[PDB]
RNA sequence: UGAUUCAUGACUGGGGUGAAGUCGUAACAAGGUAACCGUAGGGGAACCUGCGGUUGGAUCA
RNA sequence: AGGUUAAAACUCAAAUGAAUUGACGGGGGCCCGCACAAGCGGUGGAGCAUGUGGUUUAAUUCGAUGCAACGCGAAGAACCUU
RNA sequence: CAGAAGAAGCACCGGCUAACUCCGUGCCAGCAGCCGCGGUAAUACGGAGGGUGCAAGCGUUAAUCGGAAUUACUGGGCGUAA
RNA sequence: AAAAUGGCAA
């Protein structure tokens, strides 16, 4: 492009849309799960997957994936998520931050144990 | 703050006595220097050039006893300071008073050093610096404490320091237990085993 | 004697139940709801060719507007002692059933599974088949194994007619999709005849 | 009394994704009628046909 | 009829250009083979032998399955073999 | 003054990327930033031993710029890739 | 002359 053309419309940046637009720019928000279930992952994987349906304080719903073996999530359980998308669950973009709230840690961890909310044996 | 582990190790997994210990006995006698530590210690992996840039900076760090946040502090004021950043960054690694009480002979090791710097028996130009990484000036007189003159580490550490090369920039007293820090020392004075470039290249990464 | 009901009867109970308690729930209009719990009644009382009062106990928890799940549960425990276990194959037995399978090795299959279990089916999964026996209307213990595909996928099982997490099943030539895990297909059915046109059509 | 923006609405349009569904086989080889572009008409569907255009068509013994 | 200006949600981790080695073509060329043509005798029908599938059975032991499994492993199952 | 006494954890170890094995599990349970991993000999899941990196912190998430010469003024393109 | 079709895998 010339300078003449430039002075006229100068070069335009991209918009950058959010991947976690339900946080809304906060590190984490709090959820009442609506649902907890269990959805099988896109080829090439094959699993029953972890997950729940959550209504978010802003009013947002979306679904949050349940890392870890095992959880105690029920309908009504109030968890916190945060940003973190599953590659094989589609429209699941977050996680349920694991021993925060009503959800529990993952029990007997013993690795990564700040990532399951486990305690120090 | 400080490494309390197993020493050699440390220079097992660099593969060059890093003079953390006092140098009574051979490091070989001690272990097996040859060996990386651990299972899968005997094999010899490929280094990427990664690897060899992290192992120069690894090295340089433990013969210091130097942690990643200080050393990082020193690579950056070394960049800020004029000429060799490389050459910048050794000479302050030097003048930390901890390496110069273990380059005047008062420790036998520079961690020995650090507790003696720590445990207020080194005064600087006549005032007690319990400092590690208190940096000493040309000119500046480095002393162990009257009360300590009389501790027995110190006599001991002085005769292995007599076995070792002199530094050249220090003027160092027995008996008087004093030393004057002459001057920075040049990059010839330090070893030339150690390659500073590496370090750079690394933290411009 | 309490009545005796097949674990299929059963599943189609808890179904109406699950229905009267979603009418109390969803529904504002008390015509519905009367309705609704009028042919719930009905329905139960169809099942069971006897109600004794433990049933009328349980049925009139349904009858009342403020049904809860909790009392569903327990009401479910009481049906539960009303369903007759599914009759579990000697091992000698099952091996006769497959005799070309060598060494056929039989899963333990836990008893409250066997209760609801209509039919039996268990996955060979080194030799990617799914093995079911059931018992005809004969009641002759009869056993099928097909190769099932390694794939799962989201579709209405032929078994129960439920949508579900499914895989092509052929029969030792379209194969039919039909739920991966029996365990959960025998609570989905509601139908025996269901599993028996599956039968059929695999023929 | 207008404008605008947001939510919602029987029903409806096209889009996307998902089973090894059903019907064909339009394209890629000269893909078995070279393909494609604009336009027009037609046809369950891919498409077919006319008119003009392009080569981003194979063949030539 | 439509033209022109011209988005978004959502979704994927590719899409794409040129060139390379193959393979393939109801592309071309040149050769060849019981490929065709020119012939002779068969198989498919019958009875029987033998193998296989299937069905049956207490068991009908196991293996071989387009060409390149099916008088095949078996150059020989009354018992033995098994 | 008394006495080593009162004071170490966190993430990671398939490639990118420093650091590897055994056992358990067997397309499950699970992991995952990307590429991907898991269907019975998994350095990729889970535990353990060992190791690497940081350290009174260490990871994760959110957010900005960088890397992005990927809006190119410095500093890009437009025959066939837009 | 006619001449259709063939799951995703690794
Ligand atoms: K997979
Ligand atoms: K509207
Ligand atoms: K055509
Ligand atoms: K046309
Ligand atoms: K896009
Ligand atoms: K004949
Ligand atoms: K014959
Ligand atoms: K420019
Ligand atoms: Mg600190
Ligand atoms: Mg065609
Ligand atoms: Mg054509
Ligand atoms: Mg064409
Ligand atoms: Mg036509
Ligand atoms: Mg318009
Ligand atoms: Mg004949
Ligand atoms: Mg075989
Ligand atoms: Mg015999
Ligand atoms: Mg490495
Ligand atoms: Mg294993
Ligand atoms: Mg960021
Ligand atoms: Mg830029
Ligand atoms: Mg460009
Ligand atoms: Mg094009
Ligand atoms: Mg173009
Ligand atoms: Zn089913």
């Amino acid at each position: 492009a010339t300078v003449n053309q430039l002075v006229r419309k100068p070069r335009a940046r991209k918009v950058a849309k959010s991947n976690v637009p339900a946080l809304e720019a906060c590190p984490q928000k709090r959820g009442v799960c609506t649902r907890v279930y269990t959805t099988t992952p896109k080829k090439p994987n094959s699993a029953l997957r972890k997950v729940c349906r959550v209504r978010l304080t802003n009013g947002f719903e979306v679904t949050s994936y349940i890392g870890g073996e095992g959880h105690n999530l029920q309908e009504h359980s109030v968890i916190l998520i945060r940003g973190g998308r599953v590659k094989d669950l589609p429209g699941v973009r977050y996680h349920t931050v694991r021993g925060a709230l009503d959800c529990s840690g993952v029990k007997d961890r013993k690795q990564a144990r700040s990532k399951y909310g486990v305690k120090r044996p | 703050a400080r490494y309390l582990g197993p020493k050699l190790k440390l220079s097992r997994r660099e593969g060059t006595d890093l003079f953390l210990k006092s140098g009574v006995r051979a490091i070989d006698t001690k272990c097996k220097i040859e060996q990386a530590p651990g299972q899968h210690g005997a094999r010899k992996p490929r280094l990427s050039d990664y690897g060899v840039q992290l192992r120069e900076k690894q090295k340089v760090r433990r013969i210091y006893g130097v942690l990643e946040r200080q050393f990082r502090n020193y690579y950056k004021e070394a960049a800020r300071l004029k000429g060799n950043t490389g050459e910048n960054l050794l000479a302050l690694l030097e003048g930390r008073l901890d390496n110069v009480v273990y380059r005047m002979g008062f420790g036998a090791t520079r961690a020995e050093a650090r507790q003696l710097v720590s445990h207020k028996a080194i005064m600087v130009n006549g005032r007690v610096v319990n400092i590690a990484s208190y940096q000493v000036s040309p000119n500046d007189v480095v002393s162990i404490r009257e009360k300590a003159k009389k501790q027995s580490r110190v006599k001991a550490a002085l005769e292995l320091a007599e076995q070792r090369e002199k530094p050249t920039w220090l003027e160092v007293d027995a008996g008087k237990m004093e030393g004057t820090f002459k001057r920075k020392p040049e990059r010839s004075d330090l070893s030339a085993d150690i390659n500073e470039h590496l370090i750079v290249e690394l933290y411009s990464k | 004697m309490k009545t005796m009901i097949y674990p299929h009867q059963y599943n189609y109970i808890r179904s109406v139940i699950l229905r009267l308690k979603n009418v109390y729930k969803t529904v504002n209009d008390k015509e519905t709801v009367k309705v609704i719990q009028s042919e719930t009644y009905n329905d139960i009382n169809e099942i069971f060719g006897h109600i004794d009062d433990d049933i009328e106990e349980s049925l009139k928890v349904l009858m009342n507007i403020r049904l809860s799940n909790k009392e569903i549960e327990a009401i479910l425990n009481k049906f539960l002692e009303y369903v007759v276990p599914f009759e579990l194959p000697s091992p000698q037995k099952l091996q006769k059933v497959f005799k070309k399978v060598k060494k056929i090795k039989i899963p333990q299959f836990e008893e409250y599974d066997l209760k609801v279990s209509s039919f039996v089916g268990w996955n060979e999964l080194a030799s990617n088949r799914k093995y079911i026996i059931y018992y005809d209307e004969k009641k002759q213990l009869k056993g099928l194994y097909g190769e099932i595909s390694n794939q799962v996928v989201k579709g209405f099982c032929t078994i129960c007619n439920k949508e579900s997490n499914v895989s092509l099943f052929m029969k030792k030539k379209k194969g039919d999709y039909i739920c991966r895990d029996s365990i959960h297909c025998n609570k989905q059915l509601t139908d025996i005849n269901q599993f028996y046109n599956f039968i059929d059509k695999l023929d």
